[PDB]
RNA sequence: ACCUCGAUGUCGGCUCAUCACAUCCUGGGGCUGAAGUAGGUCCCAAGGGUAUGGCUGUUCGCCAUUUAAAGUGGUACGCGAGCUGGGUUUAGAACGUCGUGAGACAGUUCGGUCCCUAUCUGCCGUGGGCGCUGGAGAACUGAGGGGGGCUGCUCCUAGUACG
RNA sequence: GGCGGUCUCCUCCUAAAGAGUAACGGAGGAGCACGAAGGUUGGCUAAUCCUGGUCGGACAUCAGGAGGUUAGUGCAAUGGCA
RNA sequence: CGAAAGCUAUUUAGGUAGCGCCUCGUGAAUUCAUCUCCGGGGGUAGAGCACUGUUUCGGCAAGGGGGUCACUUACCAACCCGAUGCAAACUGCGAAUACCGGAGAAUGUUAUCACGGGAGACACACGGCGGGUGCUAACGUCCGUCGUGAAGAGGGAAACAACCCAGACCGCCAGCUAAGGUCCCAAAGUCAUGGUUAAGUGGGAAACGAUGUGGGAAGGCCCAGACAGCCAGGAUGUUGGCUUAGAAGCAGCCAUCAUUUAAAGAAAGCGUAAUAGCUCACUGGUCGAGUCGGCCUGCGCGGAAGAUGUAACGGGGCUAAACCAU
């Protein structure tokens, strides 16, 4: 998954989630859009 | 959607069809395709054109807002999905007939045809109709009565 | 230009190390333009492991040949009261060069002495004293501490999955 | 430190609205000229542009009109000067 | 009692000389200072754009580039006009301070001035403010000015000349305070009331990221049923036109109408060689009361890697023993 400092939705299906202390991005269509360190 | 200034037209228009109409049918279009409408518009077509409607509205809140006017036999139709059909000219006609024949070509349910208003009542497919102009069935009742 | 000019030994090697992690190998993952074999990239990981030679004073670098890999850094560019003394700066000499000349050069060239019996701290070992509440001989408990932690290849699975 | 540059005088800034004020801070001049370019007396008023005008043009001289010192000052800069 | 590390000049720069500042003596005027009032010059801060430069857009348009041998041109462009910025060496404006002078009261151990006897000192440092230099880098460097250290101990800032509070003649096992503090190490609130944070944030850091969370002003949609789910549909001219090997809603360009309607973009995204295929917008149904997203603000989250050993509150520890207010 991509790590980055700025994370943001990519597809219309990307979703954004705050798990543990960390901000994330989950896409149900496109694995490339997973993101952490947000 | 639109505010009231528009929820009022769908009323003042649709209720002056009841106030100035002929027959009423019934139908629930769960699976209502568009080959569906296409056809029934040619049927409205034969049945004049744009003399007919079906304006899906079964929001009690709409095509009952046209009922405590006339046809308060429809507080009972309006629940769940419905497709209200009004007649202006034409016999109390065939409108009746093909809805059963249509939906009896699968063409989705017919609300079991909960029925409507000409009298003030309920269900049962009738061709007691478009014989209308079958006053010939009272012309043949002449010579055959005169002869036989 | 703040410390050291009533001295704070400088490159490189050798011996011995020790930490960090921005991880070279080994381990666990996400994504892959991931079929498989195999890569790429990001995340987590510092437990252990992490090349012999040719040339040169070298570090380095190039080259040969290995290896799972031949990691990047800090430690007075770790380590001369541990070794070396090849480089660099003693007096000798010459070349080129500059200079009238004495002489001079981050130009080169051949040659030259690195001392100290360890008081203290530290550290590796090994005893003496007293304590532990009468004295004494054994056997223990285990708070705690240290050590160790690497990996190749072949065969079977199987010429199967995949192609 | 050497090599370079600098070393006296004038002008602006740095200089914080009296004076003064440093740096190998930023920019420029001087080491003269003039016996008239000094004294006094009388008189005079610029640059630039528009319009018209032979040769004449973007820019010679003439005319009017704007303008009002944006010109001039023996040489730097400053402050002055009708 | 009490300096200076400055000015000036110096084969001078870590020396020296005069002046400045210290001290001792003598003599002299309401002499000197603070505040108030009156009288002054100013061109700094700031602002402004007429001037001197610089600068953008608009308008007007001298002049430059191609085409002929003076005409000509889908090239660039001063002035003046209007609008908008910029200046240490710009000023048509312009302060606060500061300084000079006059008057007046209080206070001050003559604090003033002069003359004479003795000096030291002419390496300063940091801090605040205004600046040059450097990177508005340096515990850098160079002026101005105030403070302190130097030559000043004491309390605070964990430890820390230069910061904060404060000027130690001697004694006191009295008292009140300053800064700074008051759960334990450790003197004093486990004080009162109202809020915030959940991060050990407090107790290191930016652009930027994000349904963390508190507060405020306004707005949109709602029982004629909103927001989210779930059922349905999501169509015809038609592959719009163009352009492409192929552009069929969806590579590009231009258009974006018209039907049928309950509604449905000549299409918001997936997909395709292109079609095909899956969604969305939109509407009908179900459901049954709230719901959507911008503005301003408080406190927090990521962003955040280092070398002997926790080692970025002094420690313990703290959810108040943190932050805001009274
Ligand atoms: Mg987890
Ligand atoms: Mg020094
Ligand atoms: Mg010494
Ligand atoms: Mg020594
Ligand atoms: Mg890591
Ligand atoms: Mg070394
Ligand atoms: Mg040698
Ligand atoms: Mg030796
Ligand atoms: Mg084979
Ligand atoms: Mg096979
Ligand atoms: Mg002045
Ligand atoms: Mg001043
Ligand atoms: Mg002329
Ligand atoms: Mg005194
Ligand atoms: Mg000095
Ligand atoms: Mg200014
Ligand atoms: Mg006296
Ligand atoms: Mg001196
Ligand atoms: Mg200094
Ligand atoms: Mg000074
Ligand atoms: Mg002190
Ligand atoms: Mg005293
Ligand atoms: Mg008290
Ligand atoms: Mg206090
Ligand atoms: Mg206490
Ligand atoms: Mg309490
Ligand atoms: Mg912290
Ligand atoms: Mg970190
Ligand atoms: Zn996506």
């Amino acid at each position: 998954m991509k790590v980055r400092a700025s994370v943001k939705k990519l597809c219309r299906n990307c979703k954004i989630v705050k798990r543990d202390g960390v901000i994330r991005v989950i896409c149900s269509a496109e694995p490339k859009h997973k993101q952490r360190q947000g | 959607m639109a505010l009231n200034l528009q929820d009022k037209q769908a009323i003042v228009a649709e209720v002056s069809e009841v106030a100035k109409g002929a027959l009423s049918a019934v139908v629930a279009d769960s699976r209502g395709v568009t080959v569906d409408k296409m056809t029934e518009l040619r049927k409205a077509g034969r049945e004049a054109g744009v003399y007919m409607r079906v304006v899906r509205n079964t929001l009690l809140r709409r095509a009952v807002e046209g009922t405590p006017f006339e046809c308060l036999k429809d507080a009972f139709v309006g629940p769940t999905l419905i497709a209200y059909s009004m007649e202006h000219p034409g016999a109390a006609a065939r409108l009746f007939k093909e809805f059963a024949k249509a939906n009896a070509k699968f063409e989705v349910k017919a609300a079991a045809f909960e029925g409507e208003l000409i009298p003030a009542s309920q269900i049962d497919r009738l061709a007691t109709l478009p014989t209308y102009e079958e006053a010939i069935a009272r012309l043949m009742a002449t010579m055959k009565e005169a002869s036989a």
